[PDB]
DNA sequence: CTGAATTAGACAATGCTCTGTGGCTCTAG
RNA sequence: UAUGCGCAUAACGCCACAGAG
């Protein structure tokens, strides 16, 4: 438990997007999870290389 | 029947404006136009 | 008094003859010059910054050079002009000029057009000049660039502006926004201060250090610090692009001049010749540079360019000598332009540091106004504009960098200067500052503040609107800090900042206001003749021998330039000669010069020297020089060595040098509108300056031309019968904010105790204090209704039963019309589809449509999609509305009392406002009693009394005066009458004080404050109610309410308020393994059973009752791999 | 690793832009999760308005406007000994005081009463007190969400809530054509209120448990002495201590 | 009673002072003009034949000094010297020497029956404002040693140090107006700053002491059973009910 | 209708999870960094995937079949390719 | 803005006295004598006309039609 | 005595029973303990420690130590939506059958 | 050749509730 | 969830200013 093999995505009803007339706005939790996930994709391509 | 009259802010000339035409005064080209007040019944209390 | 004096037309008493004059309502041939001087700082600073400061700023931008493939390319800006606001090109109009009423009603920005004559050169030869468009910069109204300049009041009425209209504001998106005057340090002056936080900055730094705020022609600003180290060594702090750099003093002093080390030594020990600790310290500082192989000026410049080239970012082909010259031009004493003058000013700052650290002079207080000045709007405009021009050149270089990386086909630049179009356009970064107040800089512009630089100049009334141009703000960083020492009223701001006019609460003492006589120096002059004038007097030049010991001499400073040294037996003679020349305007000495001679006491007083200031942005005020008999402008530092007198009686020969213009010149414009303010307690005058600005008054005269969000209008306002003479000097009957009321001070009804008040019902039913509020809603079909296809126009589908006889044929309500809740508000139809939509009126207040203006774009090519409906909401005074007198006596209306039940006097008169006499003892507003006696005399005799403060002494009292007036009118000397009871019929045994008090109606109404929430919307994360009354939300039952309800012992009442009435959710737990996260519903084959995902058994799942925020809590802890195990028993 | 740190705690990683607040900043501070949404909460069935004085209500009473009285409801269940009162309240409807906003049926379905036609509200008032219908839920009766009337208890409150008499339960007295709450003068030292523009929160308890411990425990009559030192804090003020003397 | 039969008001006849008492007041003010240098010689311990330039030189030495203990002693002796004239003026005007006495005086009936106000307020209306005292000291001096631009540097008179000796009945001259504005602003800033210091203290004490309730054995126990007191308050009694014991 | 809860929390305990216990709790491995497509719907294998809860009332779930008003919400996991520290325990890991 | 029809305190018609008041003041009466010649005896009536600022002549310089 | 001397400068008389309870709490453990986030470390309830200050550090300690909360604190009963033990919650009502 | 007290740095806290408006939330490469 | 008539539309934060008690 000192180490992570995976993050945990909390349920999507606790991470709602706040739209106001044809513009979506993501909250911070989904953005930090996405900044993990883009880097995960980058490492996965680099280990493929 | 009963055209929509708008009044220019500067020259105060009366302007008919339809839906599709660009809005500017037909004489002086000014950009703000005020809507004309027409005769229509409104009831107020004197109180 | 004195001819040509700006305060010679101040009236001896208030007249009331202008209200009934036959020339009333006829607009004058010229604007009243009393009102034009309230915004004169704003206008004149912007006028300098746009015409002359812009030329000086574009001469200050260095020729920008960079690297092509083969040859260096040089860009320089030869000229920059700002054009007045006109229509775009290709626009068919009769008038090319744009006026602020269009930009204010269409909600646009009133923009000039910045264009520059950029020259370019390849291989050192100038190939061609390019006139090039940069962007649109905003224009201050009634500047030299506004189109309302030089117009008479009839011509301002013609262009839908106010007669008597001053402008210190920008229209940014239809909104008048003012740049309030910030407090900066005193420019070009060494402020010796003590800060213990400087000890945490280096290894042996002391708390002592001399700050310096250098500005160059109001287009640059650089803060720098000398620091004192415990071995007597001085470090030189300097900031370059918001980051600090620490240099020993010998490197700077040895790089600035080609002097010998002994000659630099003699300049630093120059006052204190015999202090051997200083002698060893400055020989050690000069030895530090010698030890690092820097024996000439050129080697120091080479070393300093080597060490600062990475952070500094010159082209890589400059020498290191030039790279150090660049930092000494951008960072070190930038107000000087010569390097030897930088040496002498930096030696003076070091000598002041040595005197501070040896305990021999005293700390210049940064909080005293002596050491402070103002940031004017033209200065901020011009600094930000210079930074954006430099950034524009850098963007052109990045454009050539992109075309060298991407399109490197080696096309020569043979008028290939449509790459300027590929440069940045500085319209949007320039409008962001004026639209938000937030400062996005890479330099920081020498300010210590990042935000709050532009504020909406709203026009609730005219008393509030004047306060944006007189406000001097201390800083936004100080409201967060919990100290009470920057919020003190210090005596050095006598006559410069007002003592009463400041807010209450968080900005109290920070948001200060100028006095009525105070004014900001905004003129700029050539001071090339002044040092030769000083040397014609006894001031020896700084190179020549002073013919006496320097310990018996004064350092002379002319605007941050150390001119020389004066024999201390000659320095009062030189100071009196300069004041003589200043007040008589003789030897091109400016009338706004501060001639400060700080004397040599021989004690730890201020650091002595003859300081001479002629720069702008200083506060300056008129007194009268009694020796000359003429009016003199004295400054803030100059004032503390003068003995002004207030009254004629206080003038003593040989003691008082000066005298004020009038004894109430210590007060604001706004604080001079309080009647008899020297009889009130001072918090009650501070409250009136605040709530005089919250008054529903008469804001303006152009109601159809003004499109702003709310606008509070009093219906029938009256001139006060008892007002000061400043009320008539500033012609405040153009915009009156109150009504005279027959106020009786009686404890009669039971509803007027504890600040509440009673209004006669029959006066309210007649026109007393009736009002309106004009709400303007700007409807744009592009901005809000973004569905696609960009072809929405207001209109109806003909034959629509949703809009029949309720909207007009253009889908837009009638102008006489009323609007209840749920009525059709506007209709718009899609032209490429055919479908018409209707929008409904969602406000809960019945309004009447006032006007509807329809807007184009900037070209006259816009389509019928922008509109601006303005609606009138009635807002007559109800129970719960707040009134006020002019003395700080606020009060909620508790009761509208009938006229038959009101106590009638023996004259046959009821009051229309009852006042409870218990608002007097703890508050001591005696001026309200004098105002009522004075207003009753003013009504009876048909007069208008003077209520200017400080005109009544103890010998000739105010109550004696107005009692003799009431006695002459056949009334009581003490203001009381024989009232009867309207409920009983009997004459009341007491003798009731009644008069005429001028009341004000504040804009805080109960119709904007009540709210009730039964059920409604919930927050989508926690399922608790939402906040706000416009979104129809809930109120908090916070932590202290939880605590106070725990103290009652009512536990089911907390369980009610905090579980049943916020979020009672039902979760499913596995009772075996204790987990909310574990149950899961089966995919259907019905059955609808749950399975614990962990133990795979469907038997152990049952419901509990948790808050929904507890479920959000356990999910967010599961996101951190924290297990929450429940004991469910 | 620093992206995962920012997911858990957006202050563990310095020197990185484009971060948003992590789970620590969801939890820790003012405007956190505990202090903003667990220890204090937004709440339904409450009101807030400016207070004005009133002497001609009792000391234990509050003056509720018709603005609030026709909007704050209480879920009164229908028993055979109060069905005439609730039936008249259903007939009056949601815009006539004393009335009712809705009728909650026995299965949890909320029959909203109509402000327009009296025919629907007459049909609902006939249909009260009938036994368990064709739906197999016989456990309960209907609930009529009737308006706050004279005598209902309401917790009043003024921020900052510094001691225990800063929240007291007042009986309601319904006053027409106003928008202010009417408070007696004997309570103003307790709430520290002085009618210069103060506002007060009126929470309306929705259970018989909350009502019964607001009548007994948190009543105004029981808050006569301050808990600080047992001295009185309800008493007459300014005009009264002059005319009694 | 205040509606029907008696009225109640506050005129200017309730705050006026008789002419003979005003002559006494004015000559005590004239004597108060001259009590300057004795209060400086008393604090600096100088012989009474020392010149006015030597006393002023040593008071320029007490000021401009990092010790700041001679200077506070000089302010203390000035405040003690002018408190004598404050008390003489308040004797000369307040009980007798008012135009009306209690009970016919309405301001005295508000003060003395406890309705509203204090005796200090009535003395400030009718006698003097007295010494203006910013943070326990006389109002500050400028860096040149003068208290306002209308006064000399290191002037001995009490008028140049905040002793107002004007009243709200007849007005306040501009220097005393500025000193009084210093004092009013420090009062407003002080009440702005007290609240955030008093709130965090109460929050911390609440979050520790919240679990302590009296059990059914009469022991004040924490929420975990830890016994804090064996009888509440060492006798077991309730504070609102010990008042008549 | 009938009060669905009559059980009662007696206590709450804080601990950590094993990774096997989350991998039993998780319903979808989340892979796609793009939340929404061009047509506005949530993606497959993205952070707003419908194997988690719906984020609004306009959709239903995939694991259960309920709408937004009855779905409890479901956990997903981003399977990291390589091992990172746990920031809750990094100080105690440094000390150990 | 415009002269009130009645006095606020008592209901005396004061709206018909504004042009008479201006004609008396242009005929060189004192304002006290001009208020006496209109029969304004109570000072409630007398401040309604004494303190009236007539903003409608300033507010009609912006008259729109200018024709 | 020191709290009485603080309040008695200002003419304020807090009753002696409040002061005796506060001093008996601050001296419960044999040492004079502050009422701050360092004296709340001794508390039995992790949720009360989280709702007071530095919620993430007490959460981290409760997760490391495996701390149990008995849900008898007034903060812990309001986190989980349970009726608080003081006042009308020290007892339960039973219906005789 | 290592436990010792000390000192600098890091960090966490700093009253409560309520009402509005206005700009921006992904512009730069 | 609110409005309107089961149906149609609207479903927000962060800063900064200003204000109330
Ligand atoms: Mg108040
Ligand atoms: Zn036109
Ligand atoms: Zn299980
Ligand atoms: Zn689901
Ligand atoms: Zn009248």
């Amino acid at each position: 438990v000192f180490f992570l093999d995976f993050l945990v995505v909390p349920p999507s009803r606790y991470r709602p997007v706040s739209r106001l007339g044809d513009q979506m706005f993501t909250n911070g939790q989904t953005v930090n999870l996405q900044a993990v996930m883009k880097d995960v994709v980058l490492i996965r391509k680099l280990l493929a290389l | 029947q009963q055209p929509m009259i708008y009044i220019c802010g500067e020259c105060h000339t009366e302007n008919e404006i339809k839906s599709r035409d660009p809005i500017r005064c037909r004489e002086c080209g000014y950009r703000i136009m005020y809507k004309k007040r027409t005769k229509r019944l409104v009831v107020f209390d004197a109180r | 008094m004195d001819p040509g004096s700006r305060w010679r037309n101040l009236p001896s008493g208030p007249s009331l003859k202008h209200l009934t004059d036959p020339s009333y309502g006829i607009p004058r041939e010229q604007q009243k010059a009393a009102l034009q001087e309230l915004t004169r700082a704003h206008v004149e600073s912007f006028n300098y910054a746009v015409h002359e400061g812009l030329g000086l700023a574009v001469q200050a931008i260095p020729p920008f050079e960079f690297a092509f493939k083969d040859e260096r390319i040089s860009f320089t800006i030869l000229d920059a002009v700002i054009s007045p606001p006109t229509v775009p090109k290709g626009t068919i109009c009769k008038e090319a000029n744009v006026y602020p009423a269009e930009c204010r009603g269409r909600r646009s920005t009133y923009r000039g057009k910045l264009t520059a004559d950029i020259n370019w050169a390849v291989n050192g030869i100038s190939k061609g000049i390019i006139k090039q468009f940069l962007g649109y910069v905003p224009i201050m109204v009634k500047s030299k660039l506004c189109n309302l300049r030089n117009l008479p009041p009839q011509a301002l009425i013609e262009h839908h502006e106010e007669a008597e209209e001053m402008g210190g504001y920008f229209i940014i998106n239809g909104i008048e926004k003012v740049i309030r005057m910030l407090i900066m340090p005193r420019r070009n002056f060494p402020i010796a201060m003590i800060r213990p936080k400087w000890k945490t900055r280096g290894p042996g730094y002391t708390q002592y250090g001399v700050s310096m705020h250098c500005v160059r022609e109001e287009h640059s600003a650089v803060n720098m610090n000398l620091h004192y180290l415990e071995n007597g060594t001085v470090m030189l702090n300097f900031i370059y692009r918001k980051e600090l750099f620490f240099l020993p003093l010998g490197f700077a002093l040895k790089a600035l001049v080609s002097f010998s080390d002994y000659q630099i030594f003699q300049e630093l020990i120059k006052g204190k010749e015999d202090d051997s600790f200083l002698r060893n310290s400055v020989s050690q500082m000069l030895r530090i540079v010698m030890e690092e192989g820097c024996s000439t000026q050129k080697q120091v410049l080479n070393y300093l360019g080597e060490c600062f080239r990475v952070k500094l970012n010159v082209p890589d082909w400059y020498p290191n000598e030039q790279a150090a010259e660049f930092l000494f031009n951008q960072c070190i004493c930038i107000h000087l332009k010569s390097n030897t003058e930088k040496f002498y000013m930096l030696c003076l700052m070091t000598r002041k540091l040595f005197a501070l650290a040896k305990g021999e002079c005293m700390e210049d207080n940064p909080d005293s106004l002596v050491n402070q000045e103002v940031l004017t709007p033209g200065q901020l405009f011009l600094m930000f504009l210079k930074e954006k021009l430099e950034g524009w050149l850098v963007s052109i270089k990045i454009a050539f960098d992109k075309k060298a990386q991407k399109t490197s086909v080696s096309m020569n630049t043979d008028n290939l200067m449509r790459i300027f179009t590929m440069g940045i356009d500085l319209t949007k970064p320039f409008e962001y500052l004026f639209a938000t107040g937030n400062l996005r800089s890479k330099t920081g512009l020498g300010l210590l503040q990042d935000s709050g630089l532009c504020v909406v100049a709203d026009k609730l009334n005219f008393i509030r609107y004047l306060s944006h141009f007189r406000c001097v703000h201390r800083g936004a960083d100080f409201a967060k800090m919990r100290t009470t020492t920057v919020r003190r009223l210090l005596p050095e701001s006598w006559g410069f900042l007002c003592p009463v006019h400041t807010p209450d609460g968080e900005p109290c003492g920070l948001m200060n206001h100028l006095t009525a006589v105070c004014e900001v120096v905004t003129q700029f002059v050539y001071t090339a003749s002044i040092p030769a004038l000083l040397c014609n007097l006894g001031v020896t030049p700084i190179d020549g021998a002073p013919h006496r010991s320097y310990s018996e001499c004064y350092p002379v400073l002319l605007d941050g330039v150390m001119v020389g040294w004066v024999d201390k037996d000659l320095a009062p003679g030189i100071a009196d000669s300069l004041r003589h020349f200043k007040v008589l305007r003789e030897k091109r000495i400016p009338p706004w010069m501060e001639v400060v001679l700080i004397p040599m006491t021989g004690k730890p007083s201020l650091y002595p020297g003859l300081f001479l200031f002629t720069t702008p942005c200083r506060l300056v005020r008129p007194v009268q020089n009694l020796a000359l008999g003429k009016e003199e402008l004295i400054g803030t530092m100059e004032q503390i060595f003068m003995n002004v007198a207030i009254f004629e009686d206080e003038v003593f020969a040989g003691v008082t040098t000066h005298q004020e213009l009038f004894p109430h010149s210590l007060l604001s414009v706004i604080a001079n509108f309080i009647p008899f303010s020297d009889h009130n307690q001072s918090p009650r005058n501070m409250y009136q300056c605040q709530m005089g600005k919250q008054t529903m008054g008469f804001p303006l005269l152009t109601y159809q031309d003004r499109s702003d969000n709310k606008l509070y209008r009093l219906q029938t306002p009256q001139s006060p019968l008892v007002r000061p003479s400043m009320y008539d000097y500033y012609d405040m009957d153009n915009y009156p904010i109150g009504t005279n009321a027959i106020v009786a001070v009686i404890s009669y009804t039971g509803y007027d105790m504890e600040d509440a008040m009673i209004v006669n019902k029959a006066s309210w039913e007649r026109g007393f204090a009736h009002g309106s509020v004009y709400k303007s809603e700007f409807i744009d079909l592009s901005e809000k209704i973004k569905q696609g296809d960009s072809s929405l126009v207001f209109g109806i589908k003909p034959g629509d039963p949703r809009v029949l006889q309720k909207l007009d044929d253009d889908g837009l309500p009638f102008i006489g019309a009323k609007l209840q809740y749920g009525d059709p508000y506007y209709s718009y139809l899609n032209l490429n589809t055919g479908e018409s939509f209707v929008m409904y009126y969602k406000s809960k207040e019945n309004c009447v449509v006032d006007n509807i203006k329809v807007c184009s774009n900037d070209t006259g090519s816009g389509k019928f999609k922008c509109v601006c409906i303005t609606m009138r909401v009635p807002r007559n005074p109800t129970i719960g509305d707040k009134f006020a007198s002019r003395h700080g006596q606020k009060g909620i209306l508790s009761r509208l009392w009938p006229a038959e039940d009101m106590p009638f006097t023996e004259s046959g008169m009821v009051p229309d406002i009852l006042f409870n006499p218990h608002g007097f003892p703890s508050r001591m507003t005696i001026g309200m009693l004098i105002e009522s006696m004075a207003g009753k005399s003013a009504a009876l005799h048909g007069l208008c009394h003077d209520a200017t403060p400080f005109i009544f002494s103890e010998e000739n009292s105010a109550l004696e005066y107005f009692g003799e007036m009431l006695k002459a009118a056949g009334y009581n000397f003490y203001g009381t009458e024989r009232l009867y009871s309207g409920i009983s019929g009997l004459e009341l045994e007491a003798d009731i004080f009644i008069g005429v008090v001028y009341y004000q109606r504040l804009r805080h109404m109960v119709s904007d404050k009540f709210q009730v929430r039964t059920t409604g919307a919930r927050d989508r994360v926690t399922n608790q109610p939402i906040g706000g009354r416009n979104v129809q939300g809930g109120i908090r039952f916070g932590e202290m309410e939880r605590d106070a309800l725990l103290a009652h012992g009512t536990s089911f009442l907390l369980h009610d308020r905090l579980f049943n009435c916020s979020d009672r959710s039902v979760a499913h737990v596995c009772v075996k393994c204790g987990s909310l996260l574990s149950p899961l519903l089966e995919k259907p084959p019905r059955n609808r059973k749950y399975n614990c995902t962990l133990c795979s058994r469907s038997d152990t799942i049952d419901t509990v009752s948790v808050p929904y925020v507890f479920r959000y809590f356990v999910a967010e802890l599961a996101a951190m791999n924290i297990k929450v195990k429940l004991d469910v028993v | 690793q620093s992206h995962v740190n920012i997911v858990f705690d957006s202050e563990m990683d310095k020197l990185m832009m484009d971060k948003y607040p992590g789970i620590r900043q969801i939890l820790e501070k003012k405007e956190g999760l505990f202090r903003k949404h667990m220890m204090g909460k937004r709440v339904d069935y409450a009101a807030r308005s400016v207070i004005c004085p009133d002497m001609y209500i009792n000391t234990n009473e509050i003056g509720i406007p018709m603005v609030f009285a026709t909007k704050l409801t209480y879920p009164q269940p229908v028993t055979p000994w109060n069905v005439q009162e609730l039936r008249q309240a259903v007939i009056n409807g949601p815009n006539v005081h004393p009335g009712a906003s809705m009728v909650i049926n026995e299965d949890g379905s909320r029959t909203a009463l109509s402000a327009v036609d009296m025919t629907q509200r007459e049909a609902v008032a006939k249909q009260l007190l009938t036994p368990a219908t064709g739906a197999p839920k016989p456990q309960g009766t209907k609930i009529v969400c009737r308006h706050v009337k004279n005598g209902d208890i309401l917790l009043l409150n003024r921020q900052p809530t510094l001691h225990r008499p800063s929240i007291q339960a007042h009986r309601a007295r319904i006053l027409p054509e106003e928008k202010v709450l009417r408070l007696h003068y004997a309570n103003c030292k307790a709430y520290n209120a002085d009618f210069d523009g103060d506002e007060m929160n009126a929470h309306f308890p929705q259970s018989e448990l909350g009502r019964a411990e607001a009548y007994v425990l948190a009543c105004t009559d029981q808050q006569y002495l301050v808990p600080k030192d047992g001295q009185p804090l309800a008493g007459l003020i300014q005009d009264h201590m002059v005319s009694g003397a | 009673y205040l509606q029907l039969y008696r009225g109640f008001t506050l005129g200017v006849e309730d705050i006026l002072v008789k002419p003979k008492a005003d002559v006494k007041r004015q000559r005590i003010i004239e004597e108060s003009t001259h009590c300057g240098p004795q209060a400086v010689r008393a604090a600096l311990n100088l012989p009474e034949a020392a010149s006015y330039d030597e006393v002023r030189g040593k008071w320029q030495d007490a000021h401009l000094g990092k010790d700041q203990r001679d200077f506070n002693m000089i302010d203390l002796k000035f405040k003690e010297e002018v408190n004598h004239y404050s008390n003489e003026i308040n004797k000369a005007c307040m009980p007798f020497g008012l135009h009306r006495q209690f009970p016919e005086n309405s301001l005295q009936m508000m003060v003395q029956s406890g309705a509203k106000g204090s005796t200090v307020n009535t003395m400030q209306i009718s006698c003097l404002l007295g010494q203006i005292e910013l943070e326990g000291r006389r109002p500050p001096l400028m860096a040149s040693g003068k208290s306002l631009p209308c006064f000399e540097p290191y002037e001995f008179t009490p008028r140049a140090g905040g002793f107002v000796t004007g009243r709200f009945l007849t007005g306040i001259k501009p220097p005393e107006f500025f000193f009084h504005c210093m004092a009013g602003r420090e009062g407003l800033v002080d009440t702005a700053v007290k609240t955030s210091r008093s709130g965090y203290l109460q929050r911390c004490i609440i979050k520790h002491l919240e679990g302590l309730v009296v059990q059914y054995d009469l022991t004040v126990r924490d929420s975990d059973g830890s016994v804090v007191q064996f009888l509440y308050g060492e006798d077991g009694l309730d504070i609102p009910k010990t008042q008549f014991l | 209708s009938k009060n669905m809860p009559w059980r009662r929390l007696q206590g709450i305990s804080f601990g950590m999870y094993s990774a096997e216990e989350l991998k039993k709790l998780s319903v979808k491995s989340i892979t796609n960094p793009r939340y929404l497509d061009s047509l506005g719907n949530p993606s497959a294998n993205g952070l707003y995937d419908l194997a988690l809860g719906p984020a609004d009332s306009k959709e239903v779930c995939s694991t259960c079949v309920q709408d937004f008003s009855n779905c409890s919400g479901h956990l997903g996991h981003i399977e990291l390719p390589l091992t990172v520290y746990n920031p809750l325990l990094f100080d105690k890991l440094y000390l150990l | 803005m415009i002269i009130p029809v009645r006095c606020f305190t008592c209901g005396k018609i004061v709206g018909n006295k504004w042009e008479a008041y201006l004609g008396l003041l242009q005929a060189e009466y004192t304002e006290g004598d001009a208020l006496d010649a209109l029969g304004l005896k109570r000072y409630c009536c007398r401040r309604m006309l004494l303190a009236h600022v007539d903003l409608i002549e300033k507010l009609l310089n912006y008259a729109p039609l200018e024709k | 005595k020191e709290i009485k001397d603080v309040f008695a400068v200002y003419g304020i008389a807090v009753d002696p029973r409040h002061l005796s309870l506060v001093a008996d709490y601050m001296c419960f453990e044999g040492v004079y303990k502050p009422l701050n986030r360092f004296g709340i470390r001794s508390n039995s309830s992790p949720l009360q420690q989280m709702t007071f200050e530095t919620s993430f550090q007490f959460l981290k300690q409760a997760t490391m130590l495996g701390s149990h909360d008995e849900l008898r604190s007034p903060s812990a009963c309001l986190v989980v939506g349970k009726v608080v033990r003081g006042g009308t919650g020290l007892f339960e009502l039973k219906q005789p059958l």
